[PDB]
């Protein structure tokens, strides 16, 4: 009953955003709640933010 | 009747038919987004009765 | 009767490191200026970075040219960390041609008059054939912050070609800014500090120029409180 088929492949690159779900190995799930700017994050004496 | 893969779709704006080639199928490399047309097709339909 | 901090000598540890000092800082002001500046430098410094590459025979980022040993999605991740200076213009269009076995570095970009590539050994890709070849037309712009490629898709203005690969742009010359307020001893005073802003850039922004460009962002923003207009 078919005549011709056409298959198309889109390659979308999904970045990260609030609502996503991350997790370490030891069973500590989580959901991202914010993306702070670089300068709000805490920094040690050297200035390197976490 | 048999459906077709016409590159000319009834009453669709020219902006939507920008990436479809003359054969009807989208080019390989185009950046499509929500709502765009990837493969033009028209199904016959008579007996209007408006 | 406050004192005025005056810019003093600028130790330069490397091409990318630096340290400044603001000698006669009054008591309690070492931390008021110290952190007021560090939130200005990490946020709003103008720099230039790549904005869209266009290679000769490749259509999309998920392709693979024959002759190099990296995807076209992996050459774009090496270009995104290309440190470059543009003297007078706003946007430039660099060029890179090369053939023959061996790595392709930033030193092989067609040397324009203004565009001054700063890290000339930055590897881009390797050519693993005697009769291979790459030809790309990079583009450079000026801006601040970080603007992804998705945002610029709204300001494409009928981006006619389909061979125009877009890279995300992060125009910011600074990567970390520490500071330390220690004791300064003027010839006769009891309370005085000395700020030491140890900034580390990617060789693009000048240190002395990078701190005056901050105070004119802060003193220009405090124009609103000097006169409250209701």
């Amino acid at each position: 009953g078919v005549l011709k088929i056409v298959k198309v492949y889109l390659a979308v690159k999904r970045r990260i955003q609030p609502g996503d779900k991350m997790a370490g190995r030891h069973g500590n799930k989580g959901v991202i709640s914010k993306i702070n700017p670089i300068e709000d994050m805490p920094y040690d004496e050297n200035g390197t933010p976490v | 009747g048999p459906e077709e893969i016409t590159a000319d779709i009834p009453n669709v704006g020219e902006a939507a038919l920008s990436k479809l080639d003359e054969s009807g199928i989208v080019y390989i490399g185009a950046e499509v987004t929500g709502g765009d047309i990837l493969v033009g097709k028209v199904t016959p339909k008579g007996e209007t009765q408006l | 009767e406050f004192l005025k901090p005056r810019l003093v000598d600028i130790e330069q540890v490397s091409s990318t490191h630096a340290k400044v000092t603001l000698e006669p800082l009054e008591r309690g002001f070492g931390h008021t200026l110290g952190n007021a500046l560090r939130r200005i430098l990490l946020s709003s410094m103008p720099g230039c970075a790549v904005t869209e590459v266009e290679i000769d025979g490749v259509l999309h980022e998920y392709s693979t040219k024959e002759g190099v040993q990296e995807d076209i999605l992996e050459i774009l991740l090496n270009l995104k960390g290309l440190a470059v200076r543009v003297q007078g213009k706003d946007e430039v269009i660099l060029t890179l041609n090369k053939s023959g076995i061996g790595p392709v570095t930033a030193a092989d970009i067609t040397h324009d008059g203004d565009v001054e590539i700063v890290k000339p050994q930055h590897v881009i890709c390797h050519l693993t054939d005697e009769n291979a070849s790459i030809s790309m037309r990079i583009k450079v712009q000026r801006g601040r912050g970080y603007v992804p490629a998705s945002t610029r898709i709204h300001s494409e203005e009928d981006e006619r070609p389909i061979g125009r690969l877009l890279v995300d742009a992060c125009y910011s010359p600074v990567e970390r800014i520490a500071y330390n307020v220690e004791a300064a001893r003027v010839e006769q005073r009891t309370d005085l500090d000395k700020l030491v802003i140890e900034m580390e850039t990617n060789g693009t922004i000048d240190p002395e120029e990078a701190i005056r460009r901050a105070a004119t962002i802060l003193a220009e923003q405090l124009e609103a409180f000097v006169d409250l207009r209701d």
